[PDB]
């Protein structure tokens, strides 16, 4: 009987009304469960089935086999990182100690070596399922707060946003940086422009940068990618700049890093950047359907394919990251996440198809630049996206420049 | 040759039998005052005249003579007006048997007659607004001429009738139309065809030209853009088979031929098929008995470009050639958004309608989703076969920028150009308006 | 009377603004001079151990206690000239008193080394307390420039200060953090071979170890930068020779 | 001292060079010439101006007047001249005064042209008929309660070639003037005593012109007749000053001296052979007579014609026995008036409200096809604004409407 | 009167909306000393630049007052660097090159052009102070905001105890760098704009 | 042959005048609607840049620099009088020229002239090269690429400001506030070159 009920109500939400305060929130709950039962107004009698709703979920369940496998893996690091520092009563102490470890012991766990795949999913559900309802909530309400004051109504895409920039963030995160990092995202980057389909950035990019840069030291390191109390290691990214191929070693473990272990997901880092199998399961379908863009994840294969083997010709003997190919650029740090889910953003991308792999080459090339030559920073996906979001409009003039001179030709 | 292959045709149950049947006899047939894109009528009659076919109704003010004649004869009845005193009908009830006789010829005279001598039979009878000015699809002026004009002896609209079925019982009045408009230009003529053999002219300038593929293709647009690229300093005018087997038999008999043969098609019509009717008809007694029991819309037209026609404006238009029945989509579903649909249409592979080829819809007048901002997926490069940049173009028409839009190519184009763009939109724009916004303010400005 | 009043006007605000700007300029210099020097002279206080607080007590401390010196890096002994105003800085540019270091002697890439330097010995009395030694590398983001105080036996440290540099303020700018910069104070240089033994460890270094000093927290690549300056300043191609020299004696 | 000589002397000669640089290069690299002006076709007799000024500027130095308003700078915008070969631009005010109306063979506001290079223009001739005149002040007295009549006659017999809804420009001088030297009779003294009018007082130190429109049709000779309504501060602000021009007409009297622009021209009626509708209130009486006047007595023409004088009593209208003079023996012409709140000693038999409401009422409700019809109309902005709206909701067409605003 | 001298602050802003004097405003409001130390040069400079220019408005020759102009306000502004440099070596090594930079700041050129070159002297003293006063508002405003958020103390005075020196407040970095002038400046914009409808731009 | 392209890149991408040295801002924010406005005003730029900052160079290590003219005088005071004569002389006489000699160019980019003839981008271009102590074609180089730079910036924010058509923003940031949060985020792009030690 839920369908009666919302519809008794409708009447105090509409203008004249005692709640029609409150109708952005009424209209974006009621049509989620049900449609609007409307019909069409003029002279295109028929309409197609796809709405914004549907992409936006379709991206949104794209990407959770990815969070599901972020959630072992932060769970199974974290366990070995432990196992490997303490034993006995002084690890004990230590799960007495952190609320992830007691909790997750008592409902049903454990912290020992011998932990199954349930135990390491609950930690890491302890791990993510905080940070997610924070930078919803968080980001809902300034969402709601502008369509609320600017008279509209609640348009799509923050489902979306959310999951993303809960998922490229790390395990150890603190909670008032996530909120503030989305409050930056959604209200400077997003809602400052009009909302969805009226920025020119992205939102969960444009708020990781902000963490990145005002707070840097909870966002890098080697403290803050295995939620183990005390323990320090570096990622993959930063080992093969210090000595090669030859340096990736999980020191919690004792293990070499093969090129499956990187392509499964079994290395630490951003909590869902990890699995590129499970990245590219969700691409694959969100890419069948029509809603990312082949043209700009070709462009971005392109770019990383050219310029990295131009850097494996050239060589050089003082930087170990020259000696790093095409295969091993795929399965390290987020350039999967970043290609496949947030470089297909179709606001911040090209409008043009001749556009759209000019876009992607800059992102690719970009992206193997700051990995390379850039001694800063271990990665450079988040910032080769931010950059080529600015010559994305770029792209477009001169393609639509060009087909400007075609029609006064009189051929086209 | 020219092979469309950016296109969509819209696949809908209850297409017709292309099989010519008669049709109820009408009553009461109407002239449509909102059709005629930027006309003020003067209006010369009032309620309660007796009229004859082929006699002055009103005139246009922005226009200078061209005058809009009575299909029929019979008295006037009724003169239906809007908001703002906005001219919607003027409705006669078909009795007596007048007309208004003008001059004959033969059919080897056609050719050599005199283009003034064309444009006053034209002008007089009536027969002037069966014309269209590429651009802003205007009535043609009385002294302007054009260097091409496009015959539509084709339709790829849903539901529409093939013209050749048509065409092959007024073969020689079709010849005679070309031969007439053959003297009637300073150009050529062109015949867009498929690949079907029609009624041919012996003409130098006369030229038939084919084109294959989905429906964007039946359009005079593509026509266009494909053989005369249209300009400010160019312009193309348009006509369609059945005005041309009008013109003919008006020079080939010297009275006004006013009958149609229009496609009573849809999801919800028991018998579709190919009806006899007269011009600007009543739709409201031509669906009478032809229809299933329950709530439809009535459209002149297609359903991708039409007149919902209830009211005073139930009336066949004047540039339509087919009335389509379909339910209306008032239906509420949980979570319809999210569910997997095999029956849904879409251009898109996100339900799983695509994966049942041959399949038939029963469509509905709803609006899937609710009005929102425009996230380009990329369905409008999927249906515009033209050589433009479709989204910059339509976000051109959504922001109103008129400049940035005519230089991007809005002045080749019609409502019927966009009616797919507005077809596939997830946001439910609905560009027809935004393009006629921006031509009113082009035409005006200049 | 248009083109001679033009060329008078322009001659007179001319010499005017002139006559201002110049008497202006020419007139402050020698303040401008001491205002330069007093920085310097206040950190070099500073690393020595003396406290002193304003223009007075810090020109007569400096000019009481502080004795600068004129240091051959090659021979490892002093050379005479004028040392208070010696540039260092822009000796290092001109390749008239300048060296070019080969890619393996280049361990701080600084890629430059004039051929004396200047050090200041700190005198208590007659006797010299401790020697000063002026010491830079290149960090990740900037060339950071440091005071060292070597006590007289060569080998024990007094203190360090690092008065210029450009590392990020909470990560690698911590080289300036005073918990920090108290760590050196007793570390020995060289070892008994009389090697350089200084070490930066990564990770917390053990308490009571005389050449180990904590790193960074999450900066690695500052923390290198500290190493490697070290471990090219005390080598040969640096102040190792007087370093050993004054190890023996003759200070 | 060493340094400071040295500062004096480089400085001293380094802006030296730079300034005789300056002056070599533009003594050889600016033209300065002979620059002409060819206007109307070619009759080689043309405007010979140095290549430094303004356009407007050099054709009003020759003798040729074009229509200004505020002395120049964009804020009317009716300097339309026609540019066959000179400055190919568009300026800020073009954008603002002759908007988009798109200009293919080149009308471009002559405020904002460059005489630097050659010009050739194109200028019709009724540019070249106006005149100056000093005319003298025949009467000046009370139509209405804010309304005066001025008339002045052109001296020498000749008079003025004009069309009906023309306007000249009238020109004051540096003056003072006070309100108690006003001729107001004693049947309209009650408002001034009652706001206090009496109190204000102005004074202007430069020259002015505002535009008046003549309110006799052409075939009167040696008249200029205008009706004036004097601006004094609105009621919300009665600090800020009076208007200047409108207080210094006021102030004329029998035997004064007034000076006049050629005639100007806009708002003209047409031929079309419909009806004609007129719709007047406030000072706006004066393109109302010349209209209706031109029509019955030169033109002679039998379309049908009225006339609507929106009014706020019967004390406030005037000219009422020259209409009537002319609707008795002229059958096709009509005309009614209709007053807001007429005080108790009026005792008004007509129509009562505002006029949009009775010529909807009376006339256009019932009537056949009201977008067949011409409107013209002058009145006051809550008038004028009111008016066109309703007329808009009966479906007619803005060609149809033809309007005066007072611009203002 | 006292209007010429305090509208410039919210009725008529030179950053806010004559756009003039941006790259100052974006590169010293790290510290509030910097950024006290350019307002008072600022207004030094452009109200003796007005000051002079007004009084020799006569004599100027058309052709090169540019000349003249740049004249006056590079002595002016080298004067300032001079004494800067005697008396405040500290911050004048952290203004790198815009204390220079005062000779191409854009209110010092329009306010010498537009406003001294028509007006009596003392007038357009007035309105130097005026604009500088103006100017220094958004300087100083931005300047708190930036200082006490990035490094936890105002005017070099700790209000807010930093972690590393055994704290609770963790300072923020951006404040420090390069955007966040820009978001500080657009905001304070929103603000004067809301409070002040009369300066908010058309339609489109 | 690599210590000038290292140069080049360096000037363009590492150090860009106006994103990472806030150089010119007034007109890089005003002049920013069309894209063509912007590539005049760009190439203008680099015209004035390209000439401007070698001469300066020559003047200075010939006469201004310390001894340089007689031993024992420094006469590095006149730097900013100098610097600013130059500047402003030579954009004089290139507009005048162009005026006169090609009205074409002079219709294409000598409108872009009166704005940059006193500007803090070519004002900081020389004062860098002064503190930098470039050679000749270092100083021809740096000027190119810095001219080149600003142009890019430019041209790109009237890129997004096209862009931003189909935008609704709130009406108190309609104008000025959008567009200082637009060159916010466009600098939160260019700081991708940071640690480049180019
Ligand atoms: C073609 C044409 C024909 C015209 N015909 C006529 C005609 O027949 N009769 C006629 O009367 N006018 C006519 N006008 C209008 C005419 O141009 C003047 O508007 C009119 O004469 C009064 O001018 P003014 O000098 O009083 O205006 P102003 O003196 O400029 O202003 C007068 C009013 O403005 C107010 N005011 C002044 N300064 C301010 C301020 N700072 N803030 C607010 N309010 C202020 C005054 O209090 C006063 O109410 C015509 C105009 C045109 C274009
Ligand atoms: C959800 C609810 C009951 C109320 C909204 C209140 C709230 C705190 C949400 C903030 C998040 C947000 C604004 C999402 C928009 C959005 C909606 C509402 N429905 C969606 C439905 C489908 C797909 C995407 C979206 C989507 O993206
Ligand atoms: C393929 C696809 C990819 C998307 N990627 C992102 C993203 O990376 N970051 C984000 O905030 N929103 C993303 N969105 C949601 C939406 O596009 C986003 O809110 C717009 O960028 C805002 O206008 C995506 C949507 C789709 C359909
Ligand atoms: S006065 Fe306004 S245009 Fe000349
Ligand atoms: S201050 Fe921005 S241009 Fe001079
Ligand atoms: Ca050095």
């Amino acid at each position: 009987g839920l369908k009666k009920f919302l519809e008794d109500i409708e009447h105090h939400f509409e203008p004249g009304g005692k709640h029609e305060k409150w109708f952005a929130l009424y209209e974006a709950a009621a049509t989620l469960f049900y449609t609007p039962g409307l019909v069409t107004k003029r002279s295109s009698h028929v309409r197609d089935s796809v709405d914004l709703k549907r992409i936006m979920i379709m991206v949104w369940l794209a990407v959770f086999p990815a969070m599901f496998w972020g959630m072992y893996n932060a769970g199974g690091q974290a366990i070995a990182a432990l196992n490997h520092l303490y034993s006995g009563d002084q690890l004990a102490a230590i799960v007495a100690g952190n609320w992830h470890y007691w909790l997750t012991e008592m409902l049903g766990g454990t912290m020992s070596s011998d932990a199954g795949w349930g135990s390491k999913m609950l930690l890491g559900a302890t791990y993510f399922l905080p940070i997610y309802a924070t930078v919803f909530i968080v980001g809902g309400f300034w969402e709601v707060l502008f369509c609320m004051v600017r008279k509209h109504e609640v348009n799509e895409g923050f489902f979306v946003t959310s999951i993303l920039f809960a998922l490229i963030v790390p395990p150890t995160l603190p909670l008032w940086q996530a909120a503030l990092g989305i409050t930056f995202g959604v209200v400077v980057a997003k809602e400052v422009f009009g909302g969805t389909g009226r920025n020119f950035l992205n939102p969960a990019l444009a708020g990781r940068a902000f963490l990145f840069f005002a707070y840097p030291a909870q966002i890098s390191g080697d403290l803050v990618w295995t939620a183990a109390d005390g323990y320090s290691g570096a990622t993959a990214l930063s080992q093969w700049a210090q000595g090669g191929a030859g340096a990736l070693i999980n020191n919690a473990t004792g293990q070499t890093i093969t090129w499956m272990d990187a392509f499964i997901g079994n290395i630490p880092g951003s909590i869902g950047e990890v699995s590129t199998l499970a990245l590219m399961i969700g691409a694959a379908f969100i890419v069948y359907m029509g809603i990312a863009s082949w043209r700009i994840i070709g462009g971005v294969m392109i770019g990383m394919i050219l310029l990295s083997t131009l850097f494996n010709v050239i060589g050089s003997d003082t930087n170990a990251m020259f000696n790093m190919p095409w295969h091993w650029h795929l399965v390290l740090g987020g350039f999967a996440f970043g290609m496949f889910f947030m470089a297909t953003d179709p606001v911040s991308a090209s409008f043009t198809n001749s556009g759209k792999w000019a876009y992607g080459i800059l992102i690719g090339v970009m992206c193997v630049l700051i990995r390379v030559v850039n001694p800063a920073y271990p990665e450079g996906m988040m910032l080769a996206i931010l950059f080529a979001n600015l010559f994305a409009p770029l792209f477009d003039h001169v393609v639509v420049e060009r087909n400007i001179k075609r029609r006064l030709a009189r051929y086209g | 040759m020219i092979t469309i292959k950016k296109g969509l045709d819209l696949p809908i149950a209850g297409t017709p039998s292309q099989v010519i049947s008669d049709g109820k006899a009408i009553k009461k047939v109407a002239l449509l005052g909102e059709e005629y894109v930027g006309m003020r009528p003067t209006m010369h009659v009032r309620v309660g005249d007796e009229v004859k076919k082929a006699q002055i109704l009103f005139e246009d003010k922005k226009n200078p003579g061209v005058k809009f004649t009575s299909p029929v004869s019979g008295k006037v009845v009724e003169i239906n007006r809007g908001a703002k005193r906005v001219l919607q009908s003027v409705v006669i009830e078909v009795a007596g048997d007048d007309q208004v006789t003008f001059d004959k010829f033969e059919a080897n005279q056609l050719a050599s007659l005199n283009r003034d001598a064309i444009k006053t039979q034209l002008v007089e009878s009536g027969l002037w607004t069966a014309f269209r000015t590429r651009p802003f699809s205007k009535v043609p002026a009385i002294d302007s001429t054009s260097e091409a004009i496009f015959v539509t002896a084709m339709d790829t609209n849903p539901l529409a009738a093939e013209p050749t079925v048509v065409i092959n019982e007024q073969s020689e009045a079709f010849v005679a139309g070309l031969d007439v408009l053959s003297a009637l230009t300073t150009g050529k003529v062109y015949v867009c065809k498929k690949g079907t053999s029609l009624p041919r002219s012996q003409q130098p300038n006369v030229e038939e030209h084919v084109f294959d593929g989905p429906h964007p293709a039946g359009l005079a647009g593509t026509h266009m853009h494909f053989l005369y690229p249209v300009s400010a300093d160019h312009v193309a005018w348009s006509i369609n088979y059945q005005d041309v087997i009008a013109v003919g038999q008006l020079f080939l008999t010297g009275e006004l031929y006013t009958q149609r043969v229009v496609s009573l098609a849809g999801p919800v019509v028991n018998k579709p098929r190919l009806v006899r009717t007269v011009m600007g008809a009543s739709l409201e007694q031509l669906v009478d008995s032809e229809i299933m029991p329950g709530e439809v819309r009535i459209i002149s037209g297609s359903v991708l470009s039409g007149t919902k026609a209830t009211g005073p404006h139930a009336y066949l238009g004047r540039y339509h050639l087919q009335v389509s029945v379909l339910r209306e989509g008032r239906d509420k579903e949980l979570f319809g958004w999210a569910m997997p649909g095999k029956n849904k249409f879409s251009v898109t592979r996100s339900f799983l309608g695509h994966l049942f080829k041959g399949q038939v819809y029963n469509m509905t007048t709803t609006t899937n989703g609710s009005d929102r901002s425009m996230v380009p997926i990329g369905n409008y490069e999927k249906v515009m076969p033209l050589d433009m940049e479709p989204t910059l173009l339509l976000r051109d028409l959504c922001a109103g920028d008129s400049d940035s839009a005519v230089r991007l190519g809005a002045l080749e184009l019609d409502e019927e150009d966009l009616a797919l763009c507005t077809f596939v939109c997830p946001g439910k724009y609905e560009y027809g308006q935004l393009l006629r916004e921006c031509l009113d303010k082009i035409e005006k400005e200049g | 009377d248009s083109i001679k009043k033009t060329l008078f006007v322009v001659i007179a605000l001319s010499l005017v603004c002139s006559i201002i700007v110049s008497a202006a300029a020419v007139g402050l210099r020698d303040k401008q001079k001491e205002n330069a020097a007093l920085d310097k002279q206040s950190k070099i206080l500073q690393v020595a151990g003396i406290e002193a607080k304003g223009s007075k007590q810090i020109v007569e401390l400096f000019n009481k206690s502080i004795e600068p010196r004129l240091v051959d890096f090659n021979t490892g002994d002093f050379v005479e000239g004028d040392a208070a105003n010696y540039d260092q800085r822009k000796a290092a540019k001109e390749a008239s008193e300048s060296i070019k270091l080969t890619a393996e002697q280049d361990k701080a890439k600084i890629q430059r080394r004039a051929n004396v330097g200047v050090v200041y010995l700190v005198k208590d009395g007659d006797k010299t307390s401790k020697v000063i030694l002026p010491v830079h590398g290149n960090g990740l983001w900037s060339m950071m420039y440091a005071f060292v105080a070597v006590e007289t036996d060569g080998n024990t440290v007094s203190g360090l200060t690092y008065y210029e540099q450009g590392e990020t303020p909470g990560l690698g700018g911590e080289v300036e953090n005073p918990a920090w910069r108290a760590q050196w104070v007793g570390k020995k240089l060289f070892d008994e071979n009389h090697k350089p033994a200084i070490k930066i460890v990564k990770g917390g270094a053990p308490q009571g170890s005389e050449h180990g000093v904590d790193g960074l927290s999450g900066a690695t690549l500052t923390s290198n930068g500290v190493q490697n300056t070290f471990d090219f300043w005390l080598g040969d191609m640096g102040f190792g020779p007087f370093l050993t020299k004054v190890r023996d004696g003759g200070l | 001292m060493s340094t400071i000589i040295f500062g004096v002397v480089m400085f001293t000669l380094i802006i030296l060079a730079l300034v005789l640089v300056i002056l070599f290069a533009k003594s050889k690299l600016v033209p300065t010439g002979d620059i002409t002006i060819s206007i109307n076709g070619d009759p080689e007799k043309a405007i010979v101006t140095q290549p430094g000024g303004k356009l407007l500027t050099a054709l009003a130095g020759a003798g040729v007047f074009v229509s200004s308003a505020c002395g120049g700078g964009g804020s009317c915008g009716q300097c339309r001249v026609k540019i066959k070969s000179g400055g190919g631009d568009i300026l800020p005010t073009e954008l603002d005064h002759i908007s988009k109306g798109e200009a293919r063979e080149g009308e471009r506001l002559a405020c904002q042209v460059a005489v630097k290079a050659d010009m050739d223009l194109e200028l019709p001739e009724e540019i070249f008929g106006v005149k100056k005149w000093e005319c003298t002040v025949i009467s000046n007295d009370n139509k209405a309660t804010f309304i005066k009549e001025l008339k002045l006659a052109i001296p020498d017999g000749e008079s003025v070639p004009f069309r009906a809804g023309g306007y000249i420009q009238i020109e004051a001088p540096a003056h003072h003037v006070k309100y108690a030297d006003f001729d107001v009779p004693e049947k309209y003294r009650g408002d001034w005593d009652k706001f206090n009018l009496f109190r204000y007082e102005s004074k202007v130190d430069e020259p002015i012109i505002r535009a008046y429109s003549m309110a006799n049709y052409p075939e009167e000779f040696g008249i200029i007749m205008l009706n004036v309504r004097i601006a004094t501060p609105p009621p919300n602000n009665p600090n800020v000053p009076p208007g200047q021009m409108s207080s210094y007409i006021w102030s004329l009297k029998a035997g004064d001296k007034c000076t006049i622009s050629g005639p100007f021209g806009e708002f003209f009626a047409k031929d079309t052979d419909a009806e004609m509708v007129f719709i007047g209130g406030g000072a706006g009486m004066a393109p109302m007579r010349s209209h209706i006047f031109d029509q019955l007595k030169r033109l002679k023409s039998k379309r049908k014609m009225s006339y609507w004088y929106g009014a706020r009593s019967k004390r406030e209208m005037f000219y009422v026995e020259d209409f009537d003079g002319l609707a008795a023996e002229n059958d096709n012409f009509v005309w009614h008036c209709a007053l807001s709140d007429p005080q108790p000693e009026d005792n008004w038999t007509g129509y009562t409200g505002f006029i949009h409401n009775v010529l909807y009422e009376n006339y256009l409700k019932d009537h056949e096809a009201p977008e067949d019809c011409e409107y013209y109309m002058c009145g006051p902005p809550m008038m004028n604004a009111a008016v066109i709206n309703m007329l808009k909701n009966l479906g007619v067409e803005e060609e149809n409407i033809l309007l005066d605003d007072f611009g203002g | 009167l006292k209007k010429s001298v305090l509208a410039p602050v919210l009725d008529n802003n030179p950053i806010a909306l004559q756009v003039l004097g941006v790259c100052s405003a974006l590169a010293v409001t790290t510290k509030l000393e910097t950024a006290f130390v350019m307002t008072l040069a600022v207004m030094f400079v452009t109200a003796l630049s007005n000051f002079f220019v007004s009084l020799i408005r006569n004599h100027i020759p058309n052709s090169v007052r540019i000349i003249v102009q740049m004249a006056i306000i590079a002595s002016l502004v080298i004067v300032v660097d001079q004494i800067l440099k005697a008396y405040l070596y500290d911050i004048s090594k952290q203004l790198s090159v815009f204390v220079g930079l005062i000779i191409t700041n854009c209110i010092v050129m329009g306010r010498a052009e537009a406003f001294a070159m028509k007006s009596e002297p003392i007038p357009s003293f007035i309105d130097g102070i005026g604009n500088g006063l103006g100017y220094g508002f958004v300087l100083m405003t931005v300047g708190f905001f930036r200082e006490l958020l990035g490094s936890g103390k105002l005017f070099g005075l700790e209000v807010l105890p930093l972690i590393s020196n055994g704290g609770w407040y963790q300072p923020n970095g951006l404040m420090l760098l390069a955007p966040s002038a820009f978001f500080l400046i657009g905001f304070m914009i929103w603000a004067i704009r809301t409070f002040k409808p009369e300066q908010v731009e058309a339609k489109e | 042959m690599e210590h000038y392209i290292s140069l080049l890149v360096k000037s363009i991408f590492i150090e860009n005048m106006a994103l990472s040295f806030f150089l010119g801002m007034c007109t890089f924010l005003a002049v920013s609607k069309k894209v063509k406005t912007s590539f005049g005003l760009g190439i203008a730029v680099i015209v004035v840049l390209t000439i401007s900052v070698p001469v300066n160079n020559l003047v200075y290590n010939l006469v201004l620099k310390p001894d340089a003219l007689v031993e024992g005088v420094d006469l590095s005071f006149l730097n900013f009088i100098t610097f600013i004569g130059v500047i402003a002389a030579l954009v004089q006489i290139l507009e005048m020229i162009l005026d006169r000699f090609f009205p074409p160019l002079y219709n294409a980019l000598g409108i872009f002239l009166p704005l940059i003839t006193v500007n803090c981008a070519i004002f900081g271009g020389v004062s860098f090269m002064v503190q930098r102590d470039y050679s000749f074609a270092e100083s021809v180089v740096y000027g190119f690429g810095s001219g080149v730079g600003w142009m890019l910036a430019i041209v790109a924010l009237a890129g997004i400001r096209e862009k931003m058509k189909y935008s609704d923003v709130p009406p108190g940031l309609r104008g000025l506030g959008i567009t200082f949060i637009t060159a916010g985020l466009m600098a939160l792009g260019f700081m991708s070159f940071s640690g480049v030690q180019l």
